[PDB]
């Protein structure tokens, strides 16, 4: 079965960068390459889930949200299957749990979901 | 589950998706200011298009 495992969560001060990764288990084939995974940022009570970035082989099912445009970054190792989200120059507003979704087809819905991963930039003490 | 359908600022409506367990708000700007389509469900999306995928019922508003 495909399972949705994410990485690369924590504590990023103002202006540092991360990368978080989705490794799509199931599928173990490595035949998933048009899977369309996703990239949603749930900043709890404000906003439900918000995609900020969409990876697929298809040109218009494989782009970035502009408010993030120029600063995230999608990579890809379909063979590793593994679908990367670089996030650089990070500001506290992008503070969320980011979660990864896969969807089996361009076009298809959004059926596979992930766990989910913290990302915090607030420059603050952590106790 | 249950989730709005309703496009732009039309009256709230509502429409039943048995099963579905996520839903969705797109919004593109298009010539005609700002589009927004609401539907069931959590879909793939083409580029340029603000998409908001919801996990509860009637929250994709
Ligand atoms: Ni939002
Ligand atoms: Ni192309
Ligand atoms: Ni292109
Ligand atoms: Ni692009
Ligand atoms: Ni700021
Ligand atoms: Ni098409
Ligand atoms: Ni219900
Ligand atoms: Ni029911
Ligand atoms: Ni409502």
């Amino acid at each position: 079965q495909v399972q949705l495992q994410e990485s690369g969560g924590g504590l990023v001060r103002p202006g540092g960068s991360l990368r978080l990764s989705c490794a799509v288990s199931g599928v173990s084939e490595s035949i998933f390459a048009n899977y369309v995974v996703g990239w949603f940022r749930q900043q709890d009570s404000g906003t439900g889930r918000d995609l900020v970035a969409q990876s697929s082989s298809d040109d218009e099912y494989n782009h970035v949200s502009g408010s993030v445009k120029g600063r995230f970054t999608i990579s890809r190792d379909n063979a590793k299957n593994t679908v990367s989200l670089q996030m650089d120059n990070l500001k506290p507003e992008d503070t969320a749990i980011y979660i990864c979704a896969a969807a089996i087809g361009p076009g298809d819905n959004y059926i596979y979901w992930g766990q989910g991963t913290q990302v915090t930039v607030s420059s603050e003490n952590l106790y | 589950l249950e989730c709005h359908n309703q496009q732009s600022s039309q009256p709230p409506t509502t429409k039943t998706c048995p099963g579905e367990t996520n839903c969705y708000k797109k919004v593109w700007r298009d010539h005609r200011g700002t589009i927004i389509e609401r539907g069931c469900g959590c879909p793939t999306v083409k580029p340029g298009i603000k998409l908001n995928c919801c996990t509860t019922d009637k929250c994709n508003n």
